[PDB]
RNA sequence: UCGAGAGGA
């Protein structure tokens, strides 16, 4: 229909994209101080608009909640730990015969979920538990 | 052949950690092999503590042979050698 | 004998400085018994502070410099691990050859 | 083994130095004008307001381990509302015929001016601070 | 499994460092750390 | 939930990792080294599509 | 593979009697008791009841390591007053309080209706 | 009534019991709530023999699940520990045997609820081994799901124990415990971003204790002796016996001391 | 570990009574030190507690998607409407003593992942046994029940102490000690020997 | 280099390691499974035979026990299965390979063994579970963490070997380090964060707490210190109770900032005869700091006293903290409401500064500073301007942090914190950097394709105005990813060079030993130094002592 | 892969409350908060056992063997 | 550069001075230039100082650059260690580096040098030249597994 | 035995 295009690495040199599709609305204060400071764009010759920025992250980085609030090397560290977590790797774990296959007894869908999670079935096939965690200074163990 | 005379010697009379540890190890090793004990041990049953207590009363009859860089040596009896 | 006198020269500078007659009797009013105890104490402590012959001093020094190098990690001067590599294998050409004029 | 010092003060300023239950107080002996005192007072146990006239004393008694109180059997030389035990740590020769004495009451500090007590206030671990109505 | 099926491998002036041109084509921070950090990347 | 995309050689599921290469049939200009007789180069890697 | 059985937390081993009593070497009228197979559930009650006896000078317990469940209790008291008598006082007074508690509660429960 | 600790029951049910426990030294309350959770004994599955299992799940998975089902243990005192008795492996005087059999005949999935467990040993007239059922429909706990053509057959031997050995022998769930609602003892230092009163909400327990007077200074000889507790039960034992047997196990715990002291 | 690089093994496991209990009786499934929070700057974990708490109580789902204008102030407004302290803190009582903890504890639900490194599949200790034929040294790897490495890195440390006898032990008796005849005149291993 | 200077050795082990505060310093938490597997050959003697025969009877599948017996003939007696497994009578002169038992010396390890004190002797304390438990204050000399770390443990086989572990390889001996002439280990983390909380004047301890706290100290005199306050309540100060851990005869003097002898802030340190006169205790006082408490005790009292002292401090402080409690929320990183307005408008003032400098450069009116090109000068001005922005914003936040806030407390004692972390989590994370410069143009003349070309603004060159708490925008996140990736490249890159550097140093000077005349030399004999260290004294044998003759006016020196 | 009998944190048997949860949603058209509240899971420790539960067992049954 | 210096009284006080920092090194022709202090001047390169002022001067320069590397990270290591390494480089006579060819060719045995780079070449030339090994070095004895004269092995032990 | 890849500090 013509409402979407496939931009390769070289072609986006010649085009001006945009973060939100409400960057194309008119201008003319009262605001919430906790929200992130967003650079007023000052640009108006747009060609494309981003589908949604969250898509820059891969699958393993899609899992992280609030990576925008988090140290970058921490997200790198997580990305290599999340492929290490135990869980239900396949629904047919019983039928298959493979050399190693640890499986979580009681997987739970995480209470804090990326919206991108929905398309990798993390809530459908998770690999962690909603532990009640208390950061605390207890016995020093 | 040549030796370093007892009268003129210029090495630290105080025994270093390394000779104390070696000497204690030698003593404990031979003590383990049913060797005679030269102190009235106060119920001590460990060759390490046995050797330490022999040393403390200077009942250990061994001599060091500190070798100098020229090939020459200096003998230092355990009596001579001090411990702080 | 000269090398001995040399080897304690700064220690003797400190030593004479602290044991000034006025200071020995005014800043801290030492008595004879206490002064003799102090004099013997220092001899024992110093003679305990001698290098025990047999120490593997080179290996110790190498590790002593090398361990903090592992900790090294982050006015445009060349410093850090690259500077250390320059220093170590006598780089003929240096990334920052500089000079400070007095 | 008797009282080493007694005087009467009026507090000048109460300093809650970022402390929830502790205050820092400065007060000069009203009778002897040239003698002042600086000391840390727990305010939760003994409330100390500004411009309060308080009696102040120091004793040497009235090692051996502590014995918890039993009725008035172990009668204690005080009819006070606040007391402390500390240990002298410095004595300052400020100037001729004037002296200053420092105490650290297990953390809480003290400072005492004036030469009037030619006697007592020895360089001694034993020290009691006693405050009255 | 997914993140294995979305991987690359650059066999070998500054390849490891992340680039302005990687925005949206390669995940910014997901990569092994150590032997091959940034040489091996995920989509 | 299996998404596919793997082969089964000798019974072991196998994945071909996408190899990364510099593109072919493009022109690049490279400033050469300081102690080098030639100042610049422009290289083309020619391979038949 | 390594964990000791859970039953060691409340079951005495071979020739491990319940309490071992040792006189404190340094202090006077002082004793250390190595309760076996018990912990803060029980020991804290004993110590806190020792504090109430006004002729009891010292009462304190400590757990060497939470792996094991053997905690020491040490006592000191007035002259001519073996701490075991203060300990007996404490335990028996505790028991009286607990029985009174249970009976009062039963009365309230039977008063209650639901 | 009787001199000592005074208890006022506020609200009551077989599942929940909330009361005020007056005039008790705090250490007693911690220790009682501690032993209320653990040392109090109760019967639950400790052994399982799985004959035929065609389920999706693994047997040890099902055996774990079986352990945590709550079985009636009101008369557990009449029963004895296996470890104590003299039988070869187990007997009717210490162990109660249960049998579980299910087969998938329906096109739809056949469940395996708690009620389908059956009791095989000689009861000998004790209130022992009944799988507790609080589910409104009556089915109770759900152990496994079975397709058409799947069967599961096993035998479970329940034994006496306590929560200190394993958490299935735990008669209580979560016990509320809070004292000095207004922090009048200064027994917790509030973390306040602006105003401690506005940021932290008052608990219901503040309703009963008198509000503080700021003009009055900190009372220092006051100590904690009034507590607000709420005990919950899994149904294995009614709440009243949970707390009563907690007290009784605590006083037995103490009594062994007296005997052992005598032996010295 | 969690989803934010907060790795770490278990130090000790406590029964529920030993655990510090909140007023409602809830007991932490897990306890971690607060000292890993500042140095690593993992505020995402630290916010996940709040979002997961409000989603657990409210009965919805936590929206932790990146580049969303969701704010801690609003999340905490909802949490306050659920009767808890807005920034996640909770009054906590010590389990051993029942005396209230002076510092109210940041406590709530935080998704955690079980990692693939379990000790007993890494535990290994060896006294004697298998040796390579070529080197007459223990075969490499615990899978083959082999011995560990006394590296040149370790040899340096032993050198630095001057511990010559321990060092001889490690490099001969405790690994591949051997006795060989030699002829002095050639000064080599030419010699032929029959010892019986 | 791999089969001759670094052989694979027997009598070795390896585990996930954990830290245990009720373990003392030279103890190690070897598990039974390892202890049953490892052995020591011990020759039978009259002193040992009576225990050793019982051990041989006990067997190898439970502990204590023994797996092997060696005889006059020289042929093994495998005790795992043998008909005479239970009727042994050991003649004198027979070796018995018994399991390692408590208070045995074993050489610990953690690769990479950079320095000599990353491999030191330990006393066995056989414990149940499958982890090498070890003391907390041992993490600094191994650079360990309980996050999946693995540590080896070699076992001696002769009496001289055992001695050398005890006599020169022991942990107390390495408490003072030749390198950086000062202590190695120090109080860390929960103990260090707790000492600060305990020592505060405002912290006052009750009687019931004091008796247990007193008992917990292992070597305790049995003398209950008289309370600080004797009046409305007998109360104890945290300093007073802590003092019991410190032995008699230890004096310490330290002065911080405005430390009058009547200290106002309770800062600095004056400690008399093992009593704490005044000062809050923290890392400067009890860390690995030069001139610290550990530094005093190790040479004044001895190694053994201070090795015991580590455990004693730990046991008191862990208990008090355990019942005081501590935890870090994210209310601990929310700066004051008005302060946030001030912070963001501060950033705005710096933003305007960058704009106006930019326009001035756009008019080609930039005073070209000496040396730098015009574009370089623009760079430096802007980079430093934005760095001012982030540092001033952080210190506007740090100033604005109340005392209850945990993160300050962690920073305050030096347990685990620094200023900049507060800045990046509560003010503004800062400016990213690649190869020194800001985020350069990857796309031709623009950083990202959401920016117009030739844009040198702060937002488009890598500045991250938003804070970790507030949340980074998509472009900020990508720029941050660039910076973090470069940092990780460096991290991976630095180490290998550092390992090679350490290897080259060690192999260059490995022959260097002081001879029996203080002539530092090598195998050739050619002198390197005529007296080691240009004073003939070793490195732990050192202290920062001021010489009062160097400084001062000539009259003041005269007087 | 199946409803856990009890909540790990506290211990209230949530296992008998699963099938009722789904009935609450599908026929009474209730939001999940009120769905768990009807069941009486007052404390969130047990509450997140059912909200965050993924009943994988259905996929496992469908394989005929 | 702010710099403290003796005041006429004798007390030390700051005496700030203007000092120029360059970008290239040609020490040989810069110190001679007038208007400057030609005894104080200092370069960042020890090799040029070695060429001009002498090896003893080059030693202090070498040390000071190692020191600056260390102290720039807010660190400190005792003088003896660094000075011993610096002395090892200087004592050979030139500026012998810590590298495969800078120092490993020497008189220091064969196995000693063959335990670190050019293993087979070190041994090849050693056999070609009939190199003598004292086996006093640690590495030679480590290869041979005997007790190396290290610390405990430095002294022989005999009876009375 | 040999090379290969994937991992943990
Ligand atoms: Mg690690
Ligand atoms: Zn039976
Ligand atoms: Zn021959
Ligand atoms: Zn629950």
């Amino acid at each position: 229909e013509g409402l979407v295009e496939y931009i390769d690495a070289e072609e986006e040199e010649s085009i001006l994209i945009a973060m939100q599709p409400e960057d194309l609305e008119p201008a003319e204060l009262d605001v919430d101080p906790a929200k992130r400071i967003r650079v007023s764009h000052h640009a108006t010759t747009f060609t494309h608009c981003e589908i949604h920025p969250s898509m820059i992250l891969g699958v393993a980085a899609s899992i992280i909640p609030f990576p925008d609030h988090n140290q970058s090397p921490r997200n790198t560290y997580q990305s290599a730990m999340g492929k290490q977590a135990m869980g239900v790797f396949l629904t047919n774990y019983n039928v298959r015969m493979d050399t190693m296959a640890n499986i979580l007894y009681y997987p739970q869908k995480p209470l804090g979920t990326t919206r991108a999670m929905e398309y990798l079935k993390f809530r459908e096939l998770p690999a962690g538990q909603n532990a009640i965690v208390a950061i605390a200074c207890y016995s020093g163990y | 052949e040549k030796a370093i005379p007892k009268d003129q010697r210029a090495t630290t009379p105080y025994m270093t950690k390394y000779e104390r540890a070696r000497i204690l190890g030698t003593r404990a090793l031979q003590i383990s092999m049913n060797a005679p004990v030269f102190v009235d041990l106060e119920g001590e049953t460990d060759p390490l503590r046995i050797a330490m207590k022999e040393l403390a009363e200077k009942k250990i009859p061994l001599v060091i042979r500190r070798y100098l860089p020229d090939g020459s040596f200096e003998d230092w009896s355990v009596e001579e050698l001090i411990v702080d | 004998q000269n090398a001995q006198r040399d080897a304690v020269t700064l220690f003797c500078c400190l030593l004479r400085s602290r044991l000034a007659t006025r200071r020995v009797l005014q800043e801290y009013r030492l008595t004879k018994q206490a002064f003799d105890w102090v004099l013997s104490n220092i001899e024992a402590q110093f003679l305990r502070s001698v290098v025990h012959p047999g120490e593997m001093v080179g290996v110790l020094a190498a590790q002593s410099i090398g361990e903090p190098a592992t900790q090294m990690t982050l006015k445009k001067v060349t410093s850090g691990v690259p500077r250390l590599k320059e220093i170590l294998n006598v780089a003929k050409n240096m990334k920052t050859p500089s000079l400070t004029v007095y | 083994s008797n009282t080493l010092f007694d005087d009467i003060f009026q507090v000048s300023e109460v300093d809650p130095g970022r402390y929830n239950k502790v205050c820092r107080i400065e007060a000069a002996s009203t009778t002897q004008d040239q003698c002042k005192l600086t000391l840390d007072i727990n305010v939760e146990l003994f409330p100390v307001a500004a411009q309060d006239s308080l009696t102040v004393t120091i004793a040497s008694s009235l090692t051996r381990s502590w014995r918890p109180p039993q009725a008035g059997d172990r009668s204690l030389a005080d009819d006070y509302d606040y007391v402390m035990y500390g240990t002298a740590y410095k004595f300052e020769e400020v100037s001729k015929d004037l002296i200053a004495v420092y105490y650290s009451f297990g953390g809480l500090l003290m400072r005492l001016e004036g030469n009037y007590r030619n006697l007592n206030n020895l360089k001694q671990e034993n020290a009691y601070l006693l405050i009255r109505r | 499994t997914l993140s294995h099926l979305r991987r690359t491998n650059t066999p070998i002036a500054k390849p490891r460092q992340l680039h302005n041109t990687h925005w949206g084509l390669v995940c910014p921070a997901e990569t092994p750390e150590g032997q091959a950090c940034g040489l091996v990347k995920n989509l | 939930f299996d998404m596919g995309g793997y082969f089964i050689i000798n019974g072991s599921e196998k994945v071909l990792i996408a190899q990364e290469r510099s593109a072919g049939n493009i022109v690049q200009v490279f400033k050469k080294a300081a102690p080098s007789p030639i100042s610049h180069v422009a290289e083309i890697r020619s391979a038949l599509e | 593979m390594n964990a000791p059985d859970r039953f060691e937390l409340f079951l005495l081993g071979e020739g491990e009697s319940k309490l071992k009593i040792d006189p404190d070497t340094k202090a006077p009228n002082a004793v250390v008791i190595t309760f076996e197979k018990e912990d803060h559930t029980l020991g804290n009650l004993i110590r806190a009841e020792l504090l109430n006896d006004r002729k009891v000078l010292f009462a304190a317990y400590k757990v060497e390591h939470p792996f094991f469940a053997r905690f020491k209790l040490r006592i000191q008291t007035t002259e001519g007053y073996d701490p075991k008598d203060a300990l007996k006082n404490a335990c028996n007074s505790i028991i009286n309080k607990l029985g009174a508690l249970k009976t009062n509660f039963e009365t309230e429960w039977n008063l209650q209706t639901l | 009534s009787e001199e000592g600790p005074q208890v006022k029951i506020r609200e009551a049910s077989k599942d929940n019991v909330d009361f005020i426990l007056s005039n008790v030294d705090l250490a007693m309350a911690n220790s009682l709530r501690r032993v209320m959770i653990a040392e109090i004994p109760t019967l639950a599955i400790d052994s399982v023999e799985v004959e035929t299992n065609t389920t999706v799940l693994a047997d040890e998975f099902i055996a774990h699940r079986l352990g945590l089902i709550p079985l009636q243990s009101m008369d557990i005192e009449q029963l004895e520990y296996s470890r104590d008795c003299f039988c070869e492996d187990h007997c009717d005087k210490c162990s109660v045997v249960l049998t579980l059999q299910a087969f998938g005949e329906s096109e739809s999935t056949t469940n395996v609820y708690s009620k389908d467990l059956v009791i095989v040993s000689n009861l000998m007239g004790r209130n022992i081994g009944h799988p507790i059922i609080q589910d409104k429909e009556g089915n109770g706990v759900l152990i496994c799901k079975l397709r058409k053509g799947q069967e599961l057959k096993l035998t479970c031997v329940a034994k006496k124990g306590i929560a200190k050995e394993h958490a299935k022998w735990g008669p209580a769930a979560a016990i509320e415990f809070e004292y000095d609602p207004w922090n009048k003892l200064k027994h917790t230092d509030y973390w306040y971003e602006q105003d401690s009163a506005k940021e932290w909400p008052q608990s219901k327990n503040c309703e009963y204790e008198d509000p503080p007077n700021e003009g009055d200074p900190f009372d220092y000889k006051a100590q904690a002796d009034t507590f607000y507790m709420n005990v919950e039960s899994v149904g294995s034992i009614p709440v009243d016996q949970v707390v009563v047997r907690g007290i009784d196990t605590l006083q037995k715990k103490v009594a062994s001391i007296l005997l052992a002291l005598t032996q010295m | 570990a969690s989803r934010h690089g907060q790795k770490g093994t278990i130090g000790i496991t406590y029964r529920r009574e030993d655990m510090p209990f909140t007023a409602e009786g809830i007991v932490p499934d897990l306890i971690i030190n607060p000292h890993a929070i500042p140095s690593r700057m993992t505020v995402a974990h630290l916010i996940e507690c709040l979002l997961s708490k409000v989603a657990a109580l409210s009965g919805n789902e936590g929206d932790a998607s990146p580049f969303t204008d969701i704010t801690v102030e609003g999340i905490s407004k909802l949490l306050r409407e659920h009767g808890y302290q807005s920034r996640g803190f909770e009054v906590m009582y010590n389990g051993h003593t029942g005396k209230k903890l002076m510092a109210q504890i940041f406590f709530g639900p935080t998704y955690y992942q079980r990692l693939r490194h379990m000790v007993d599949d890494k535990i290994h200790a060896r006294a004697r046994g298998p040796m390579q034929v070529l080197t007459r040294q223990p075969v490499e790897g615990r899978s083959r029940d082999g011995g560990l490495r006394f590296g040149e890195m370790e040899r340096d440390c032993m050198i630095a102490h001057g511990a010559a006898s321990f060092l001889k032990e490690r490099l001969m008796e405790a690994s591949d000690a051997f006795r060989v005849h030699i002829c002095g005149i050639c000064g080599l291993m030419t010699v032929i020997a029959k010892l019986n | 280099r791999g089969n001759l200077m670094g052989k694979r050795v027997d009598f070795s082990a390896r585990t996930v390691i954990s830290g245990d505060p009720n373990l003392e310093l030279d103890q190690v938490g070897v598990p039974k499974s390892i202890a049953k597997t490892l052995t020591y050959p011990e020759v039978v003697t009259p002193y040992n035979i009576d225990r050793l025969t019982q051990l041989v009877r006990n067997g190898p599948n439970e502990h204590p026990g023994a797996k092997y017996v060696i005889r006059d003939s020289g042929d093994r007696i495998d005790l795992r299965y043998s008909k005479r497994a239970g009727d042994i009578q050991l003649q004198y002169g027979w070796k018995v390979e018994r399991h390692i038992m408590d208070n045995d010396p074993v050489l610990f390890n953690r690769q990479p063994s950079l320095h000599k004190m990353s491999m030191m002797a330990h006393r066995v304390k056989v414990i149940p579970y499958s982890t090498f438990r070890l003391n907390l204050s041992v993490t600094s000399p191994y650079n360990a963490d309980f996050d999946g770390d693995e540590m080896n443990l070699h076992v001696p086989q002769s009496e001289e070997t055992r001695a050398e572990l005890s006599q020169l390889c022991a942990v107390p001996l390495q408490i003072v380090s030749p390198q950086s002439n000062k202590p190695c280990m120090g109080i860390v983390q929960d103990t260090l964060c707790g000492i600060r909380k305990l020592t505060l004047r405002d912290t006052f301890i009750e009687l019931d707490q004091v008796l247990n706290m007193l008992y917990w100290v292992p070597d305790w005199d049995g003398v209950i210190p008289t309370p600080a306050i004797i009046k409305p309540k007998p109360l104890w100060s945290g300093k007073q109770i802590l003092s019991v851990a410190i032995p008699n005869g230890i004096h310490l003097q330290r002065f911080d900032e405005g430390t009058t002898l009547l200290s106002p802030k309770d800062n600095g340190m004056l400690i008399i005869d093992g009593q704490i006169i005044f000062g809050v205790v923290e890392k400067k006082t009890v860390g690995s700091s030069n001139g610290g408490l550990i530094h005093v005790v190790t040479r004044e009292k001895g190694p053994q006293v201070c090795a015991k002292l580590f455990g004693n401090i730990q046991k008191v402080v862990n208990f008090w903290l355990l019942h005081n409690g501590f935890s870090t929320g994210i209310g601990d990183t929310i700066a004051d409401g008005p302060t946030m307005r001030e912070i963001t408008e501060t950033i705005a003032e710096a933003k305007k500064k960058v704009l106006d400098v930019t326009k001035e450069a756009q008019a080609n009116l930039l005073t070209a500073k000496h040396g730098m090109t015009l574009r370089e000068s623009f760079e430096d001005n802007v980079v430093r301007f934005l760095n001012e922005a982030r540092d001033k914003a952080g210190r506007l936040a740090e100033v604005n942090l109340k005392d209850l806030n945990n993160v300050k407390q962690m920073v305050m004692a030096g347990s685990k914190g620094s200023f900049i972390n507060i800045a990046q989590m509560s003010a503004c994370v800062g400016q990213q950097s690649v190869e020194g410069k800001r985020i350069a143009f990857g796309f031709v003349d623009r950083t990202l394709p959401h920016f117009s070309k030739d844009d040198y603004s702060p937002e488009s060159k890598g500045f991250v105005e938003n804070s970790y708490l507030r949340g980074l925008t998509p472009q900020e996140f990508f720029f941050h990813a660039m910076g973090g990736r470069e940092g990780l490249i460096d991290t991976a890159v630095k180490t290998a060079e550092t390992g090679y550097i350490q290897r080259r140093l060690v192999k260059a000077l490995e022959d260097i030993m002081v001879h029996y005349d203080n002539t530092t030399r090598n195998s050739l004999g050619n002198v390197i130094q005529f007296i080691y260290g240009e004073d003939g004294m070793d490195a732990a044998h050192i202290e920062k002592q001021s010489l009062d003759t160097i400084g001062g006016s000539d009259a003041a020196f005269e007087k | 892969m199946i409803v856990p009998v009890r909540c790990f944190s506290c211990g209230k048997v949530v296992g008998d409350k699963w099938e009722s949860y789904l009935n609450l949603l599908q026929e009474d058209e209730l939001d999940e908060g009120t769905a768990l509240s009807r069941l009486g899971l007052k404390r969130y420790c047990c509450r997140r056992m059912i909200l965050t539960h993924v009943d994988l067992i259905e996929k496992f049954l469908r394989y005929n063997p | 550069y702010d710099r403290k210096v003796p005041s006429p009284t004798g007390e030390y006080v700051k005496e700030p001075e203007w000092v120029l920092e360059t970008d290239g090194v040609n020490l040989s022709e810069v110190m001679t230039v007038p208007g400057i202090d030609p005894t104080r001047i200092y370069t960042n390169s020890f090799i040029d100082i070695m060429e001009v002022l002498g090896i003893e001067a080059g030693r202090a320069a070498l040390y000071k650059e190692v020191y600056n590397v260390i102290a720039s990270d807010g660190s400190y290591v005792n003088y003896r260690h660094m000075a011993l390494l610096v002395d090892v480089m200087t004592t050979q006579g030139g500026l012998t580096s810590v590298t495969r060819h800078g120092f490993n060719r020497s008189n220091t045995g064969a196995l000693m040098r063959c335990s670190f780079e050019e293993t087979v070449e070190i041994l090849f030339e050693a056999g070609a030249s009939a190199e003598l090994d004292d086996c006093r070095g640690v590495s030679e004895n480590v290869i041979l597994g005997q007790m190396a004269p290290i610390g405990t092995g430095a002294f022989d032990v005999m009876i009375d």
